[PDB]
């Protein structure tokens, strides 16, 4: 569900916030997402 | 056979530590 705020378990990474598409150029091998501050980000969908 | 020469490497040699996507 994307687009409301929800509670997450990507594949063991528990948080809670808004889900939704996004324009990013995630390498293959690319996994996880962060910023200058160490904090994830984007993940990426482990079923789609 | 084969030589032993040196050379220098520049700046080359720099992979991903991580699989954490990072951008500016
Ligand atoms: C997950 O498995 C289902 C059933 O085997 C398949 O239809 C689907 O494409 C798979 N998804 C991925 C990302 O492999």
């Amino acid at each position: 569900v994307k687009n409301k705020c929800v509670n997450f378990n990507f594949n063991g990474l528990t948080g809670t916030g808004v889900l939704t598409k996004s324009n990013k150029k995630f390498l293959p091998f690319q996994q996880f997402g962060r910023d200058i501050v160490d904090t994830t980000d984007a993940v990426r969908d482990p079923q789609t | 056979t084969t030589t032993q020469s040196y050379t220098n490497s520049f700046t080359r040699g720099v992979y991903y530590p991580d699989k954490v996507f990072r951008s500016s």
